[PDB]
């Protein structure tokens, strides 16, 4: 590949939200970039995301 | 305005009354100046401020909204979005625009014919014991002291009373 920050390969990033009470299971045998952290969400109302100098 | 009285009738307003938005000025052999109406100033008053709040609290709070990031292969969302933000824009642009001006012209009859109807009232009330001259005055035929100019803008004046004078004083 055309190198980015001088890399050839890639990282593809992947997500899911686990919904409270399931299981995430994750089987591989090679190529992984392992969760080490992640998030707990609780959502609310009124918010966004705004681009801005200011 | 459709009624013309302001501007019209009326040469024009008074910088020297300050108490209202419609009144009188008077003068007699006790003294002169201006004075507010002021039953038909606050009716006037409570009726445009329901108007300007009708149209401000009529309206709807803008609740957050933002846009949305689109990649590239989702043009066709992308303009969508777009399309959805720049016809509700023009909707409420013109409607906005629009009604204000409908809005000011008719504010502006109202209080046209607010004075007008006030000019009639006295006509009604002083009959043949006046004339009528230019700039919205009645020139009394009789003596009217400041108990009569009261007794006039409170729609009190008391007609048969002074026929014989101002029947004498028309020759």
């Amino acid at each position: 590949r055309p190198k980015v920050r001088d890399q050839e390969g890639r990282i593809n990033y992947y997500w899911t939200l686990l919904e409270p009470g399931d299981t995430i299971i994750f089987e591989a045998n090679g190529n992984l970039i392992a969760p080490w952290y992640a998030f707990a969400l609780s959502r609310g109302f009124g918010s966004g995301i705004i681009t801005s100098n200011a | 305005g459709l009624f013309g009285a302001i501007a019209g009738f009326i040469e024009g307003g008074w910088t020297g009354m300050v108490d209202g938005w419609y009144g009188y000025h008077h003068q007699n052999e006790q003294g002169s100046g201006y004075a507010a109406d002021q039953k038909s100033t606050q009716n006037a008053i409570n009726g445009i401020t329901n108007k300007v709040n009708s149209v401000i609290e009529k309206m709807n709070t803008q609740f957050t909204a933002v846009g949305k990031e689109f990649n590239k292969l989702e043009r066709r969302m992308e303009n969508l979005n777009k399309k959805v933000d720049d016809g509700f824009l023009d909707i409420w642009t013109y409607n906005a625009e629009l009604l204000v001006l409908l809005e000011n012209e008719r504010t502006l009859d109202f209080h046209d014919s607010n004075v007008k109807n006030l000019y009639e009232k006295v006509k009604s009330q002083l009959k043949n014991n006046a004339k009528e001259i230019g700039n919205g005055c009645f020139e009394f035929y009789h003596k009217c002291n400041n108990e009569c100019m009261e007794s006039v803008k409170n729609g009190t004046y008391d007609y048969p009373k002074y026929s014989e004078e101002s029947k004498l004083n028309r020759e």
